[PDB]
């Protein structure tokens, strides 16, 4: 039956080429030799035997088959190497975590400078994120790892979400340490950058923030190199964290020691004036200090910015494709 | 979509371990050794009950679809709690595992882990996988009772004892094939049903819908008492035989 | 880790920009000219222009203005470069010695912000108060000119007009005011602000906003005679001060967009106008002074003059003088006569000024059997289109060819003595049904010409509606010989059929010698050409015969000859066609995984291959087994716009932010992951855009040369008729040299004070990194040109390595025989 994962082999794929470096293996482009269908195969390792199959993997197993939704990617199979015969012990074959193919990611469509984003197209792909983020949401699962390279687009103009090698379950009531660093430090949350260590779904918020302002000016907004420098510059724009707006941050570990060159005031209305106005109540409640008055997935969907997109107008990015050359 | 993980008690004559001249009293054994030996080495090594059970589930299942003969039990109930740890992210190191399983186990036992313990149980992580067909989630009957007890009002230490003596229930119930033919679902509310009637509760009366006799059927439809006898029968029949008694 | 050594063969020609004004004395005319990061200064003579000073920036000349503040004897300078530094410089002379003063600078860079489409735009306020900029989208940065902003610190208003076309400063105001063509979704507006440095805000402006054509385009602030703007369209030229609104609409301009404007009488009664085909316009402004005792304006006209090259830049020097800087053509002097010649002119050329133009191609040919190499490029476009011979001899001789029609690629076939060169022309839909050229050009003065037959896409079925006046394309194969450059040959293509690549080669068992052209069917409705054709001719007697034709389900971008196989990329594929013995090609093997492959480049077996958006990949060609093999492939994203092959494991790209960049295997075998990361160990910002890298040297080659420490040539053409060479050093030389570096810097003095480091940084709107693994060969080659305090100051402390001596120290000498032979590679 189509359920019976693990067993069928990469035979059935013809490898069309590397289409990325992961983690826990190389990723692959591929087409299905019988349906035609475009695939990507993510290869996983368990060859190195160090602790055996990647937690990674085994993370993006047991969460993608339980989540369905249009904007969360979709794991199709898991598919073999030849396996060797009656000698199950030789055998270090890796496995494919077969996936959809997705025309595009957003980092690289928008290094090479080939995007342009009205207003309009810039509706449609965060709605679909933050629709997925909450479907996600409730699920009581946190990414932890949004950066522009895990957000798919294809040209059809649905969005994805795609690298969920590290998400855990979240439980509000039962309070449980997790690991500081989870976040690319250019879309890193703050608290985080304090270390709270039992953090919020608000995490992802934050990210997807930096990814709204980022995608009005095509330049990430806060770029650093280093977890001080990053707070400073998040502290230039939404102002320095101060018990005055976030009573809880003496309670974080690097409070006091992490201090900026300033106690900045919050300008993120200022630098961000040329941003339609019912963008830009967006972007200030995403990026707000206290993770507990960060807006959540469910209200950015009820946001006047949100709120009235129809879906059925996907409006594709404008992607250049002739005249690229002249 | 996802797989089938629930058998009839009919079929339990037909694993392969049967049909290798294995008899059912042995497989049962086996099963329940199998089983503790999971629960006692995650014990010791501080594992929640999710992880234990996990690891519980995959080892009922792996032996659906192999022999007790070709595969040494505590080899196999040793990865399954690995992987289970990974799966539920309570991870341990093998060599740790292995570590405990020598404390716990006899010079015979151990010899099942061959002359390199943690390579026999890493080796067999890829045939567990495909075995239960990379279909990693599992849910227990714990969450089920602590959410079907938290909707019953009234007298806080006639539902406390209620949920305890239930909580041994499932704790037991994985020592048996229960798992592999009831949803746990089913198996909460049978847990729930026989603490009840052991603590001669009538728990209908806690329900928000207190003249309703059948109190189970707004937690979980469809299920007839039929099914709730079946499984109070099988976890009783393990207290009878064993020198344990009713836990009160 | 790879070690790289860049230098300079040819400056940029391209005038990117000109002004007027008193900048080396306020008594001389200066002009000004602009060319990417160089300035040259002149002074205006009754013959032509003195040359006075040549100085290079550390940075793209963004903008370039002359302004005279009070209490100022002569114009001071404002330059803004395109990474965003700013910086007001002086002229000094003392006698013989002639240096540039930085008065003041600073990087205005904004933290957050939009970069414009219509680009960086700043103006000067008439009462030189302050300078405006137009940076990003949503806002107006202001620079006030005080004597105590040695910094250049600015600050932002709020702009509610996010898409602005353009925006001068108005003149005749009692504040300082700003009026701008703007775009927003109910058409194109003109509106006036005024600028409070005390309120540091805008206030309203003096005159109400008023609705203009849909594509205008340029702002012109009249001076004081009329106060004023005149605002320039496609069809109308309008003139807005408070009510008064005039407007005329002469058919001649619809026909050709103009481009450039520049005031010849300075009260403002007499402008010039030029437009894409070379033509040059006079605007004037016609009086009618009132009993009031004022004047105003009573019509607008305009006179045709002449032509001229297609300008970027115009400016009026004095008497019958104008500058014409081109971008796309040479530049000129010419002289506007009151009376016209016999053919109806009033414009005669006095100089002309080479432009390289933009090279879309070139190719390295020893034409005379010297073993030296001369380089023949596809320079300029339109009606300046033209080939130019390069060779050595100090200074470059260059012969100019014109085509008087776009050049597109080149390649040279040596049995048939002759060159393949690729055109295409601009017909316009004429009321025949057909179309009609505005000029004879290359592909119309051949002595023979044959058009294609092709039958492949006659059953078209696809609907394509024409109308009167459209502009189209028509391409051609040239055949033109080596020695004449006689257009022996021109082969017109189908009907909208784009010829994109060239190539010159036997295939297979095949002794004849063709031309094979890659084209693509190229339709307004689609997004990415969907049918294409690869046809091989033969030039034979004076004839080009069809020899075969091969269909294509897209764009042939880029061929190459591999072994006697066709290597050509169509869209995302990349195939190798065999040549059989029945004349005809078949397909061997293909590659998918690309998303356009635009460029490629080929050593050996090995395929490099140039992807629209992802870098570079490796592929190879396994013989063994007839198909192709991904070895390794740039993951960093990158828009190309060129590649080249080192070496067997050093590889050379372009990106289309004027950087450069060299990706190696990463020669580790641990893992497989490992071997397929092409690793990008070399950074390099150029500041030109490349588009063809062609192997060869133009420097005499006897054998006798004493050989110099790089080893191997990669010449390189650029938009702005830069041409440069890539060549590689031992890991002990780039130390030496860049060692060096470090000490020039520090000893050198930067116009506006722009440090070197930060100029050649990696730059792109998204990513900043320092350079690495390249030596800038200028740098280097301007130790000579310091004085000798300074080259001792250089030297202190010197030592070189891995060589005959582990440590040996350095004297000023030793570097200037080093340096100058480094100077004899270019
Ligand atoms: C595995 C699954 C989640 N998946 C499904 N479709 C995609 C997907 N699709 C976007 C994508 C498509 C094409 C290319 C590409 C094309 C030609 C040459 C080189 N790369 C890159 C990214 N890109 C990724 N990532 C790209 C960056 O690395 C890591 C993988 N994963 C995907």
């Amino acid at each position: 039956t189509e359920s019976d994962w693990g067993k069928r082999c990469v035979d059935k794929f013809d490898i069309i080429g590397i289409i990325g470096e992961g983690t826990y293996g190389q990723v692959y482009k591929a087409k299905d030799k019988d349906t035609g269908e475009l695939v990507a195969l993510k290869k996983v390792r368990l060859d190195n035997e160090k602790e055996g199959f990647p937690i990674t993997a085994i993370r993006e197993i047991k969460i993608l088959r339980q989540l369905i939704h249009r904007s969360v990617v979709n794991m199709k199979e898991i598919v073999t190497d030849k396996q060797d015969a009656l000698d199950f012990k030789k055998d270090k074959g890796a496995f494919y975590l077969v996936f959809e193919y997705m025309d595009h990611d957003l980092m690289g469509l928008l290094e090479s400078g080939l995007v342009h984003f009205s207003e309009d197209h810039i509706k449609s792909f965060m709605k679909q994120l933050m629709e997925g983020l909450e479907y996600c949401h409730k699920k009581n699962f946190l990414h932890r790892d949004i950066k522009c390279s895990n957000i798919l687009l294809n040209n059809s103009g649905q969005i994805k979400l795609a690298d969920f090698g590290l998400a855990r379950l979240y439980n509000s009531e039962e309070s449980r340490p997790y690991t500081n660093k989870v976040i690319t430090l250019w879309y890193r949350p703050p608290e985080l950058l304090l270390g709270e260590e039992r953090y919020t779904p608000a995490i992802d918020v934050w990210s997807c923030g930096c990814i709204l302002g980022e995608l009005f000016t095509k330049k990430p907004i806060f770029q650093a190199n280093l977890e001080l420098a990053q707070l400073e510059l998040i502290s230039r724009l939404c102002g320095s964290p101060c018990p005055a707006v976030w009573p809880d941050v003496i309670r974080l570990p690097y409070f006091n020691t992490m201090k900026p060159k300033k106690q900045y005031r919050r300008r993120l209305r200022e630098e961000f004036s040329f941003i339609p106005s019912a963008a830009l109540d967006l972007l200030d409640h995403m990026l707000t200090l206290d993770p507990s008055k960060r807006c959540t997935a469910e209200q950015t969907l009820q946001s006047d910015f949100l709120k009235d997109v129809e879906l059925s107008k996907m409006a594709p990015p404008d992607l250049p494709h002739w005249q690229d050359c002249h | 979509t996802k797989p089938c993980w629930y058998w009839d008690k009919k079929d339990l004559a037909h694993t392969p371990s049967q049909l290798e001249g294995l008899d059912p009293a042995t497989e049962a054994r086996y099963r329940r050794e199998g089983a503790r030996f999971i629960f006692d080495v995650g014990t010791r090594l501080g594992l929640h009950y999710d992880t234990l059970a996990t690891g519980i589930i995959y080892f009922h299942r792996f032996y659906m679809f192999h022999s007790f003969k070709q595969f040494p039990r505590y080899v196999t109930g040793a990865c399954c709690l690995f992987l289970a740890g990974k799966v539920e992210e309570t991870p341990k190191k093998c060599k740790d595992i292995i570590k405990t399983a020598r404390s716990l186990l006899n010079d015979v036992q151990f010899g099942q882990f061959g002359d390199d313990p943690k390579e026999e149980v890493m080796v067999l992580e890829r045939i567990l996988l495909q075995t239960i067909k990379f279909d990693l989630q599992v849910e227990h009957p714990y969450q089920f009772l602590l959410k079907y007890a938290k909707q019953l009002k009234g007298d806080k230490n006639k539902i406390q004892k209620l949920v305890q003596m239930a909580w041994t229930f499932v704790n037991d119930s994985l020592c048996t094939t229960l798992s592999l033919q009831w949803e746990p679902e089913i198996i909460a509310v049978a847990v729930m049903y026989l603490a009840g009637r052991l603590c001669k509760f009538e728990i209908q009366e806690w329900t928000s819908k207190p003249m309703y006799r059948r109190w189970w059927e707004q937690f979980v439809q469809d299920v007839p008492v039929d099914v709730l006898e079946d499984i109070c029968h099988q976890i009783l029949d393990l207290y009878s035989q064993g020198k344990q008694q009713m836990p009160h | 880790m790879s070690y790289n050594y860049v230098v300079t063969a040819q400056k940029p020609t391209a005038v990117n920009g000109c002004v007027t004004g008193h900048f080396t004395s306020a008594e001389d005319l200066n002009l000004l000219i602009a060319k990417n990061t160089r300035l040259e200064i002149y002074v205006v003579t009754a013959e032509g222009l003195r040359p006075v000073k040549e100085v290079g920036m550390y940075g793209k000349i963004a903008v370039m203005e002359l302004f005279r503040p009070k209490g100022e004897s002569k114009d001071l300078l404002f330059i803004l470069t395109a990474k965003y530094n700013a910086c007001i410089l002086e002229y000094k002379q003392s006698g013989e010695s002639i240096d540039i003063i930085t008065r003041a600078h600073g990087n205005v860079q904004d933290r957050i912000g939009r970069p414009s489409e219509t680009g960086i735009i700043g103006i000067i306020d008439p009462e030189c108060r302050m300078i405006g900029l137009r940076l990003y989208d949503g806002l107006f940065k202001v620079i006030p000119l005080d004597r105590d902003n040695k910094e250049l610190k600015a600050f932002n208003i709020r702009l509610e007009e996010l898409h602005v076309i353009d925006v001068k400063f108005l003149y005749g105001c009692q504040a300082p005011t700003i009026c701008f063509v703007y775009q927003d979704p109910q058409g194109r507006h003109v509106k006036t602000y005024e600028v409070s440095l005390r309120e540091k805000e805008f206030n309203k402006g003096p005159w109400k906003q008023e609705n203009v054509e849909a594509e205008a385009s340029m702002v012109i602030a009249v001076p004081e005679p009329f106060g004023g703007a005149i605002i320039i369209g496609q069809e109308s030229i309008t003139y807005h001060n408070g009510d008064k609104y005039l407007a005329i609409a002469p058919p001649i301009i619809k026909q050709s967009t103009i481009v450039c404007h520049n005031r010849v009488d300075p009260n403002g009664s007499r402008y010039l106008l030029g437009d894409m085909e070379g033509r040059l316009f006079m605007l004037l402004l016609e009086k009618e002074e009132q009993m009031d005792g004022t004047v105003t304006l009573k019509d607008l006209r305009v006179e045709l003059l002449g032509e001229t090259s297609i300008a970027e830049c115009l400016t009026y020097l004095d008497n019958g003088v104008v500058f014409v800087g081109s971008r796309l053509g040479d530049s000129q002097l010419v002289k506007l006569n009151v009376d016209s010649n016999e053919q109806g002119s009033y414009v005669v050329a006095m100089e002309t000024f080479t432009n390289l133009g933009p090279i879309v191609d070139m190719c390295v040919v020893d034409l005379e059997r010297q073993g030296q190499g001369q380089l023949v490029t596809c320079s300029g476009a339109f009606k300046e289109g033209s080939l130019r011979i390069i060779r050595n001899g100090q200074k470059l001789h260059i012969r100019t060819v014109p085509l008087y029609e776009s050049p597109r690629k080149i390649c040279y076939q040596e049995v048939s003595q002759c060159f393949g060169v690729l055109s295409s022309r601009i017909e316009v839909q004429d009321t025949s049904g057909g179309t009609t050229a505005l000029r004879p050009s290359a592909s119309t003065q051949a002595l023979s010409s044959s058009v294609s037959s092709s039958k492949l896409f006659s059953s078209s079925t696809a609907p394509h509606e024409t109308s009167f006046g459209e502009e189209v394309e028509v391409h051609n194969l040239l055949i033109i010989d080596q020695h004449t450059f006689e257009v022996l040959h021109a082969h017109q293509f189908l009907q909208n059929e784009y010829a994109l690549s060239l190539v010159s080669c036997k295939l297979g068992k095949d002794p004849n010698t063709y031309f094979i052209v890659g084209t693509a069917m190229v339709y307004p409705e689609e997004a990415e050409p969907k049918q294409g054709r690869i046809v091989v001719f033969q030039y034979s007697d004076g004839k080009l015969q069809t020899v075969a034709e091969k269909e294509v389900k897209g764009a042939v971008y880029s061929m190459v000859e591999f072994n006697g196989k066709l290597l050509a990329s169509i869209n995302s594929t990349v195939r190798l066609y065999e040549w059989t013995t029945e004349k005809e090609l078949r397909t061997e093997c293909n590659h998918y995984n690309n998303i356009m492959a635009l460029y490629l480049k080929t050593k050996g077996d090995f395929i490099l291959v140039g992807d629209l958006m992802r870098s570079v990949l490796l592929l190879a060609y396994k013989p063994m087994e007839g198909n192709f093999e991904e070895i390794a492939r740039d993951f960093n994203p990158n828009w190309m716009s060129a590649v080249e092959i080192l070496d067997d494991d050093n590889f050379l790209g372009a990106e289309n932010a004027f950087n450069l960049f060299v990706c190696q295997k990463d020669s580790a075998a641990t893992t497989d992951e490992e071997r397929q990361h092409l690793q990008e160990v070399g950074l390099f910002h150029l500041g030109e855009f490349v588009n063809v890298f062609c192997h060869g040297s133009l420097v005499m080659q006897n054998l006798g040369e004493t050989s110099t420490p790089t080893q191997g040539s990669v010449l390189f053409g650029t938009v702005n008729g830069m041409i440069g060479l890539v060549t590689s050093l031992s890991e002990s030389w780039y130390n030496l040299l860049l060692d060096m570096q470090n000490r020039l810097n520090k000893v050198i003095k930067s116009v506006g004070k722009i440090e070197h480091s930060f100029w050649r940084s990696f730059h792109t709107e998204r990513k900043t990194e320092p350079a690495t693994g390249f030596i800038d060969g200028d740098l280097i080659e301007s130790f000579l040109d310091i004085s000798r305090p300074k080259m001792q100051e250089v030297v202190a402390n010197l030592q070189y390595d891995d060589g005959s001596g582990m440590k040996r120290e350095a004297t000023a000498d030793d570097l200037i025989k080093v340096v100058e032979e480094l100077t004899r590679i270019h």
